[PDB]
RNA sequence: AAACUGCGAAUGGCUCAUUAAAUCAGUUAUGGUUCCUUUGGUCGCUCGCUCCUUACUUGGAUAACUGUGGUAAUUCU
RNA sequence: GUGGCGGCGACGACCCAUUCGAACGUCUGCCCUAUCAACUUUCGAUGGUAGUCGCCGUGCCUACCAUGGUGACCACGGGUGAGGGAAUCAGGGUUCGAUUCCGGAGAGGGAGCCUGAGAAACGGCUACCACAUCCAAGGAAGGAGGCGCGCAAAUUA
C-alpha cells in the first residue's frame, strides 16, 4: 500500500533519495536502494526485509537497533497492537519442602517487524534482546516457526 | 560636620572641622562625583575646585554612587547581603564628607600643598621599568632598578632592591632550547 | 552509596591479604592503578606483612621515599600502589628480585627470580584497535598500550615485553596444547595444558584444561592466562 | 456527572 | 479527557476561599439593566 | 522545578508508587529554548561534566546544503511556514528541529550563474548537467526557498539544514496548501 | 611574619522525625552515557602580497604596605 | 659571534586508553491477606510519528494519532515489633568467638538561588512565617540531654 501514513514524512535515514541523474537512468526505473543488515549469530535476513518497502526504525534487519544479550523463545499469544505482540513463556517452579513442582508462566511484550507476516496465534517465536524500545518492550522478534 | 580633604598630586590628607552652616550651604543638595567650586570655605580657597568622593552620615553608614535618596536604603552588596547604605545626595545630616582637590587656587593651603609626600615604591616588572624610565631595547633594565636605602639605629646601613621578574636570563633560554630539542626528538 | 568511600574497613579487605582482625579497624585501600582493587597486592602489604622489612606504616613510607623499591623498572614512592599478576619488583639495596605469581592456594606468593629473568614480563592482550593515521594499537591487561604490533597478534594471546624499552620481543599464540593457568573462578591458581576450545557466539567461550596428573577441568575464556608454549613455561614457576 | 454543567438561578 | 483535555468540576481544595468578593460599582442595578438593553443598535 | 524523573509515573499495571527520595541533581530539567527570528542572541550553559551547551535564543542566519547540487551556503532565515509537532510553533515563529522555514535564494542563484553560466530566476567525459525541476525553478522565480532544519538550536546554538527537493518537497507543499 | 595563588572539605563519624520487586540477592549489557585522580600513549615549524630595520619574552590592574577618617556598634567600613 | 648544541627534575595542558567509580537497563527469585476480583486512561494508562529537555536510550515531557496494557498461572488493593537481621572468617577439653554489611531524609518551617569531576550540598543568600538577644532608642547581629528511684562528676582529661 502507501507507506506515508503519518503527519511527518517516513524516510529510511541512511538513504539519500534526491540524487539527480540523467533522463536515461530516470526512464528506466525509480527503485530506491534498500538498507539492510545481518544481525549475526547465525540468523538470516528474511527476503521480505531486502525486497520490502516498509519504514520501521525498530526492525532488527532494516532499523537502527542492535541485538545483544539473551536469546529467548516463547509462544505467540496476542496479536492486537501495532507492530508489537504479546507472548507467553511457561515453566515449572520446584519446591524443595514438598520436593515437587508448580506451573508458572511469564508474559512478554515484544516488537514485531512487518517483515514477518502470516504469523498466527500459537506458533513458536524466538526473540533477541535489545535496548528498551519503549516503557515495557525490550526484545525484538528474530525468527518465527509455525506450530 | 568634618571635611576629609585630599590632594592626590602631592598626596596629602587633612581633616578640617567646619562649624559654620554658611560655608557648608554651598555643598548642600549636590550629588557625589560632581565638581564644586569651594570658594565659600574662606579666603584661602579662591579658585579651588573639589570633587565629592564620599562620606559617612551620623550613624557611620557610607554613601554609594548609584542610590539617589536623601536617606538610607537596604541594598544587596558583596553572595550578596542586605547592607544599609546612605544615599548619594549630600545633606546636612552627614558626620563626615570627603573631598578631593582637582584644581588649585591662587594661594596655598598651609596644610596640604606647601609640603610633599613621596611615593614609596618603584616598579618591579621589567617592562614597567622600561616604560617608566623610557628605556629602549638596547638599554639594560638592571641598570635602572630603584634601590631603597634603609637605616635603623643599632644596625649597619643597607640598600635593598626588588627582584626583577620577566627578565631574560640564560636559564630561560636553556629551557626554551630544551623544549625545542624535545620537539625534535619526538619527530625523530 | 551517596558518594565514593575512601575508607576500607579491615574485614572488608580481600581475603588473600591475610590480614589479622585485632590489629586495627582499617586496611590500606589501594590507589587506582593498572590492576583492579580486588586483584592487587598493595605495596605496604607486600613490604611489611610478607617480607617483614618494616614494622609500621611510617617505616614503609621511610623505605619508599629513599627510592629503593622499583616496580617494572620504575621507582615508585606511593605506598598504596596496586601491584598485580606477573609483576616484577626490584630492590637493588638487598640485591633481590620478586615476581608476583598466584600459588596453588590462590594467593600471591613470594617468588624470587633471577635478575636476568626480571628484564622481561608477560602481558595478556586485551584489545586491538586502529588509531589515528592507520596505526594499530594493542592494549594489555595491565593497561599498557603499544603501537605497531605484529600483524599476527590477536586477542587472548600473550606477549613478552622488555621492561627497559617497553617493546614486544615475541608472543605466544592462543591454541590447544599450550600451558595455561587459571586466573579466576573456582579453579583459580591451577596450572595445566589446554585441550580444546568451544565457541558460543554472543556468549562466553569455555576452555578445557588438563593438568600434569591428568585431571581435567573447564573454565571460561576470560579466566585463563597462557604461561608458555607447549609444556615448557616461559617463566620460572613456584614450589 | 463529571461533565454535567451546574445551573444557577438569578437572585 | 487525557491530560485534562476535558473540563472537570471537581472541588479544588487549595484554591478554596482564595479571594473574598469585593465590589466597587457606582452604577445602580436598575441603571445597569436599562443600559444593556440599550447597548449598540439595540 | 522541572524534573524528568521516573518515580513520579504510575506503574505498568496502573498502581502508583510513594517516593522514597526527593529530586536528585542529575534528574534536573531546564526551561525550553524558544528560538525566535531576530538579531543573534545566544546564551552558554554549563552542564554535567563541566562541558558547555550553547542555548540559542534568537537566530537569523545559518548555512544550508543543496544536496542534489552539493552546494552549501550561509543564508538568512525569513519565516516559519510548517511544523510537524504543532501549529503553535508556526504561529509564534519558533525554531525547533525538523521545522520547515523560508530562506533567501540569492547565494544559490549566484553560484548557479557563476557555475553553469545559464540564467536563473530571470523574468521573461561526463558533461555538466544543468537541469532543474519546475518546482524549484518557480521557487527561484519567487526568490525564496523552502528548507528543512536538521540541527537543534537549543543544544548546538546554530540552525543548519537542507533545501527541500523531490517527493519530500511535494509532500510538504501539499501539506502547506492543505493547512490553509 | 602579613597577603596573593592552588587543593580538599561529596569520605569516616555521629542521627529522635520514610519506605513490598519500590528497595535487595545472583546473573547479564555498555554497539544507548558520565567522569577529579593513578598508569600508558600523543603533544615542529616548506611557500602561500601582513611590507623596512617583542620572541633576548608582550599588556592592564589589584591585595599585603604608608597615611587621613566616621558611629554606641563587629575583626562592620 | 643578540654563535650553535645540550642533562636530570617540578607544574600545567587537547585527545585516546586504564583504574576508581557513578547512572539506566536484561534475566532469575521475595512474607501475610480473596470477607481485596477486576485494574489502568483520576491531569498518560498501551503504542505510533515529529519535537523540547536531559550525560545518553526511553511517555521523561509536550503537540497530532490509534485503543490499547494486566489479571484465578491471583492482577489491583490492604497489611507485616519488612532495634532486629544478614552474612563472613577462625578453631583438640562441646565457641560465654570475632567482626562487617543497610532502606532514606533533614539541618527553626515550606519555596527560590550560587560552586564543583562528583551535592538539587553536613556548608552562604533573598522574600515570607516563628522565635530570641544588645543599644546612647536612630539601628544592628542570630540558626543537642539531665532529673523526676534522699538523687545530675565520662557534659571530662
Amino acid at each position: 500500500a502507501d507507506i506515508q501514513t503519518e503527519r511527518a514524512y517516513q524516510k529510511q535515514p541512511t538513504i539519500f533519495q534526491n540524487k539527480k541523474r540523467v533522463l536515461l537512468g530516470e526512464t528506466g526505473k525509480e527503485k530506491l536502494p534498500r538498507y539492510y543488515k545481518n544481525i549475526g549469530l547465525g540468523f538470516k535476513t528474511p527476503k521480505e526485509a531486502i525486497e520490502g518497502t516498509y519504514i520501521d526504525k525498530k526492525c532488527p534487519f532494516t532499523g537502527n537497533v542492535s541485538i545483544r544479550g539473551r536469546i529467548l523463545s516463547g509462544v505467540v499469544t496476542k496479536m492486537k497492537m501495532q507492530r508489537t505482540i504479546v507472548i507467553r513463556r511457561d515453566y515449572l517452579h520446584y519446591i524443595r519442602k514438598y520436593n515437587r513442582f508448580e506451573k508458572r508462566h511469564k508474559n512478554m511484550s515484544v516488537h514485531l517487524s512487518p517483515c514477518f507476516r502470516d504469523v498466527q496465534i500459537g506458533d513458536i517465536v524466538t526473540v533477541g534482546e535489545c535496548r528498551p524500545l519503549s516503557k515495557t518492550v525490550r526484545f525484538n522478534v528474530l525468527k518465527v516457526t509455525k506450530a | 560636620m568634618k571635611l576629609n580633604i585630599s590632594f592626590p598630586a602631592t598626596g596629602c590628607q587633612k581633616l578640617i572641622e567646619v562649624d559654620d552652616e554658611r560655608k557648608l550651604r554651598t555643598f548642600y543638595e549636590k550629588r557625589m562625583a560632581t565638581e564644586v567650586a569651594a570658594d565659600a570655605l574662606g579666603e584661602e580657597w579662591k579658585g579651588y575646585v573639589v570633587r565629592i568622593s564620599g562620606g559617612n552620615d551620623k550613624q557611620g553608614f557610607p554613601m554609594k554612587q548609584g542610590v539617589l535618596t536623601h536617606g538610607r536604603v537596604r541594598l544587596l552588596l558583596s553572595e550578596r547581603k542586605r547592607k544599609s547604605v546612605r544615599g548619594c545626595i549630600v545633606d546636612a545630616n552627614l558626620s563626615v564628607l570627603n573631598l578631593v582637590i582637582v584644581k588649585k587656587g591662587e594661594k596655598d593651603i598651609p596644610g596640604l600643598t606647601d609640603t610633599t609626600v613621596p611615593r614609596r615604591l618603584g616598579p618591579k616588572r621589567a617592562s614597567r621599568i622600561r616604560k617608566l624610565f623610557n628605556l629602549s631595547k638596547e638599554d639594560d633594565v638592571r641598570q635602572y632598578v630603584v634601590r631603597k636605602p634603609l637605616n635603623k639605629e643599632g644596625k649597619k646601613p643597607r640598600t635593598k632592591a626588588p627582584k626583577i621578574q620577566r627578565l631574560v636570563t640564560p636559564r630561560v633560554l636553556q629551557h626554551k632550547r630544551r623544549r625545542i630539542a624535545l620537539k625534535k626528538q619526538r619527530t625523530k | 552509596a551517596r558518594g565514593p568511600k575512601k575508607h576500607l574497613k579491615r574485614v572488608a579487605a580481600p581475603k588473600h591479604w591475610m590480614l589479622d582482625k585485632l590489629t586495627g579497624v582499617f586496611a590500606p585501600r589501594p590507589s587506582t592503578g593498572p590492576h583492579k582493587l580486588r586483584e592487587c597486592l598493595p605495596l605496604i602489604i607486600f613490604l611489611r606483612n610478607r617480607l617483614k622489612y618494616a614494622l609500621t606504616g611510617d617505616e614503609v613510607k621511610k623505605i619508599c621515599m629513599q627510592r629503593f623499591i622499583k616496580i617494572d623498572g620504575k621507582v615508585r614512592t606511593d605506598i598504596t600502589y596496586p601491584a598485580g599478576f606477573m609483576d616484577v619488583i626490584s630492590i637493588d639495596k638487598t640485591g633481590e628480585n620478586f615476581r608476583l605469581i598466584y600459588d596453588t592456594k590462590g594467593r600471591f606468593a613470594v617468588h624470587r627470580i633471577t635478575p636476568e629473568e626480571a628484564k622481561y614480563k608477560l602481558c595478556k592482550v586485551r584489545k586491538i584497535f586502529v588509531g589515528t593515521k592507520g596505526i594499530p594499537h594493542l592494549v594489555t591487561h595491565d593497561a599498557r598500550t603499544i603501537r605497531y604490533p605484529d600483524p599476527l597478534i590477536k586477542v587472548n594471546d600473550t606477549i613478552q615485553i622488555d621492561l627497559e624499552t617497553g617493546k614486544i620481543t615475541d608472543f605466544i599464540k592462543f591454541d590447544t596444547g599450550n600451558l595455561c593457568m587459571v586466573t579466576g573462578g573456582a579453579n583459580l591458581g591451577r596450572i595445566g595444558v589446554i585441550t580444546n576450545r568451544e565457541r558460543h557466539p554472543g556468549s562466553f567461550d569455555v576452555v578445557h584444561v588438563k593438568d600434569a596428573n591428568g585431571n581435567s577441568f573447564a573454565t571460561r575464556l576470560s579466566n585463563i592466562f597462557v604461561i608458555g608454549k607447549g609444556n615448557k613455561p616461559w617463566i620460572s614457576l613456584p614450589r | 456527572k463529571a461533565f454535567i454543567p451546574p445551573k444557577e438561578k438569578p437572585i | 479527557a487525557s491530560k485534562g483535555r476535558k473540563l472537570r468540576f471537581h472541588v479544588l481544595s487549595k484554591l478554596l476561599s482564595f479571594m473574598a468578593p469585593i465590589d466597587h460599582t457606582t452604577m445602580n442595578d436598575d441603571a445597569r439593566t436599562e443600559l444593556y438593553r440599550s447597548l449598540f443598535g439595540q | 522545578g522541572i524534573s524528568r524523573d521516573n518515580w513520579h509515573k504510575r506503574r505498568k499495571t496502573g498502581g502508583k508508587r510513594k517516593p522514597y527520595h526527593k529530586k536528585r541533581k542529575y534528574e534536573l530539567g531546564r526551561p525550553a529554548a524558544n528560538t525566535k527570528i531576530g538579531p543573534r542572541r545566544i546564551h552558554t550553559v554549563r552542564v554535567r561534566g563541566g562541558n558547555k551547551k550553547y542555548r540559542a535564543l534568537r537566530l537569523d542566519v545559518g548555512n544550508f546544503s543543496w544536496g542534489s547540487e552539493c552546494c552549501t551556503r550561509k543564508t538568512r532565515i525569513i519565516d516559519v511556514v510548517y511544523n510537524a509537532s504543532n501549529n503553535e510553533l508556526v504561529r509564534t515563529k519558533t525554531l525547533v528541529k525538523n521545522c520547515i522555514v523560508l530562506i533567501d535564494s540569492t547565494p544559490y542563484r549566484q553560484w548557479y550563474e557563476s557555475h553553469y553560466a545559464l540564467p536563473l530566476g530571470r523574468k521573461k567525459e561526463r558533461k555538466k548537467n544543468a537541469k532543474i525541476s519546475s518546482l524549484l525553478e518557480e521557487q527561484f522565480q519567487q526568490g525564496k526557498l523552502l528548507a528543512c532544519i536538521a540541527s537543534r538550536p537549543g543544544q548546538c546554538g546554530r540552525a543548519d539544514g537542507y533545501v527541500l527537493e523531490g517527493k519530500e518537497l511535494e509532500f510538504y507543499l501539499r501539506k502547506i496548501k492543505a493547512r490553509k
